[PDB]
C-alpha cells in the first residue's frame, strides 16, 4: 500500500519535473528565435552598402533585441520560481516510492551576457589594404588552444600566397571549424574563439602571425555586441552563433529530461 | 509560458475524469455491499427470539 | 477472482488511455504547426540540425 | 543552396502530412477502444453484487 | 489524463492559428501595397535606405 | 489612424471566436457532467427505502 501509494506521489512529481522542463524550454524557444534575428541583422550591418546611419538603425534593433533576451531570462518563471536567470541551480525531481531516488535537473543562465553566449575575441593589429597579399614563406599560421574537452590542438593553416586579407579570412574559415575569421574596415583579421568551443586563450604562430600580430583576447557575449561597424558586426555574427549553439545545447538536455521522465511515468505506471 | 503553465495546472488541479469514475463506481458497489450486509446483521439478533426467550 | 475494492482492468485500459490521448496530442500539435520537431522531445539532433540549416 | 537547404531541412523538420494524420487517426481509434473497454471494466465489480453482497 | 477544465490541443492549435492568420495578414499587406516595407517592424534599417534612396 | 484605432478596439472589444467556441464547448461539457452527477445523487437517499425504513 505504501509503495503503491509512493508510486502515485512518484508519478506526480515526474509530471511537475516534465512541466518545469517543458515551461524552460518554451522560452528557450523565443530566445533562439530572437537570437537568429539579431544574427540576421548583424549579416545585413556588415555590408558595404550601409552607411553609418544604417548601421545605427540596426544597432537599434539589436539593442532591443538584446534586452528582449535578459527579459525573458529573467522574467521567465514556473509559479513564481525563476528558471532562466541562472538561481535555479541544479534541483533533484524524486520519482520513486522510496527515498534517494531522484534525478537532478540543471537549468542554465540564459541572460545575454552569459559567458557561454559568446566566446574571445583577437584582432590583428596590422591593417591591410586591397593591395596586400599574403607572400612567400610567410603565410603559415597556427592556432594552439585548448578543447572544451581540455585536449590541446594546433590547427595549421596554410594560406595561399596571392591571396588577400578576406581571402585569407574565408579559407581560415573552411579549413577550421574552431574558430572564426573574419576583416574589419580598416582589414584587420579578427579571429573570435567560442568559448563553447574552446578553453584558455588562443596562441598565434607562424610567419602569417608575424604579419598580423594579434594582439590580446579580449572577452565577447551577446549583451556587448555592437554591429555599428564593419568589424562589430562581423564579429557578432560569430558571437550570435556561439550562443545559438549554448541556447540549442540546453535545449537538447532538457530534451532528453523529458524523454527519461517519460519512460519513468511509463516504467512506474506498470 | 501560459500553455505550459496550464498544463502543470492540470496535472495538478484538474481531475481526471477516467480515474474519478472508476473510484465513483467502485464506492458505490462498496456502499450496495454494506448496505446488504447491514440488513443481513440486522436479523443477527433477531435469531434470540428462535430461543424463546 | 472477483472483488470491489480494486480491479486492474480498470488500470490497465486508463494506462492504455492516456498513451493514446498522449500520442493524439502529439498528432494533433504536428498537424497544426506543420513541424514534427516542435521541441528537443521530438528529436534533439534532429532539432540541432534543422536549426542550422 | 539556398533550394537544397530548405529541401534538406524540410525532410529534417517539416510534418509529412499524410503519415501524420494516418497516426492521428489511430490515436483516436485507440482512445476510443480504451474507453469502451474501460467502459466496460468499470462494471466488473458489479458482478460482486449479483451475490446478494 | 481525460480531464474537461482545460485543453491544452486546442490551446496549442489557437496559437498557432494565430500565428498564421498574423503572417496571411502581412503577406495580404504586401501584396495589396506592393511593398514589403510597409513600417519599420518589417525591417528598420532597410527603411530607412530605401527612404533615403 | 483610423485603421490603427480600429486594430486596437477589435483587440480590446471583440470576440476571439477560436477561444470563444472552446470556452462554449467546455461549458457544455460540465454541464452535462453536472447533470449527470446530480441525477445519480437524486438516488442517494433511495438507499435508506433499502433499509427497510
Amino acid at each position: 500500500n505504501v509503495q503503491s501509494r509512493g508510486l502515485d506521489v512518484a508519478v506526480r512529481n515526474a509530471n511537475d519535473g516534465i512541466s518545469i522542463a517543458q515551461t524552460a524550454e518554451g522560452a528557450m524557444n523565443e530566445t533562439t528565435n530572437i537570437l537568429q534575428r539579431m544574427r540576421d541583422l548583424s549579416l545585413q550591418s556588415a555590408n558595404g552598402s550601409n552607411s553609418k546611419s544604417e548601421r545605427v538603425a540596426i544597432q537599434e534593433e539589436i539593442t532591443a533585441l538584446n534586452d528582449e533576451l535578459n527579459r525573458i531570462a529573467e522574467t521567465t518563471s514556473f509559479g513564481g520560481n525563476k528558471l532562466l536567470n541562472g538561481t535555479f541551480s541544479t534541483k533533484s525531481f524524486q520519482i520513486g516510492a522510496d527515498n534517494g531516488e531522484a534525478v537532478m535537473l540543471t537549468l542554465k543562465d540564459m541572460r545575454s551576457d552569459n559567458r557561454m553566449m559568446g566566446g574571445t575575441s583577437y584582432v590583428a593589429a596590422e591593417g591591410k589594404d586591397k593591395d596586400w597579399k599574403v607572400q612567400a614563406g610567410a603565410n603559415d599560421i597556427t592556432f594552439t588552444l585548448k578543447d572544451i574537452d581540455g585536449n590541446d590542438q594546433t590547427i595549421t593553416v596554410n594560406a595561399k600566397e596571392g591571396d588577400d586579407i578576406e581571402e585569407v579570412a574565408t579559407y581560415i574559415n573552411g579549413q577550421t571549424d574552431m574558430v572564426k575569421a573574419s576583416v574589419n574596415e580598416k582589414g584587420q583579421l579578427q579571429i573570435f574563439a567560442g568559448n563553447n568551443k574552446v578553453t584558455g586563450d588562443v596562441a598565434f604562430s607562424g610567419g602569417l602571425a608575424g604579419a598580423l600580430n594579434m594582439q590580446a583576447g579580449t572577452a565577447e557575449t551577446v549583451d556587448t555586441i555592437d554591429v555599428t561597424s564593419v568589424g562589430g558586426a562581423q564579429q557578432s555574427v560569430a558571437v550570435i552563433d556561439s550562443a545559438l549553439k549554448y541556447v540549442d545545447s540546453h535545449r537538447a538536455e532538457l530534451g532528453a529530461f523529458q524523454n527519461r521522465f517519460n519512460h519513468a511515468i511509463s516504467n512506474l505506471d506498470n | 509560458i501560459n500553455e505550459n503553465v496550464n498544463a502543470s495546472k492540470s496535472r495538478i488541479k484538474d481531475t481526471d475524469f477516467a480515474k474519478e469514475t472508476t473510484a465513483l463506481t467502485k464506492s458505490q458497489i462498496l456502499s450496495q455491499a454494506s448496505s446488504s450486509v447491514l440488513a443481513q446483521a440486522k436479523q443477527a439478533p433477531n435469531a434470540a427470539l428462535s430461543l424463546l426467550g | 477472482a472477483v472483488n470491489v475494492n480494486t480491479n486492474v482492468a480498470a488500470m490497465t485500459a486508463q494506462r492504455y488511455l492516456t498513451g493514446a490521448t498522449n500520442a493524439q496530442q502529439t498528432s494533433m500539435e504536428r498537424l497544426s504547426s506543420g513541424f514534427k520537431i516542435n521541441s528537443a522531445k521530438d528529436d534533439a539532433a534532429g532539432l540541432q540540425i534543422s536549426n542550422r540549416l
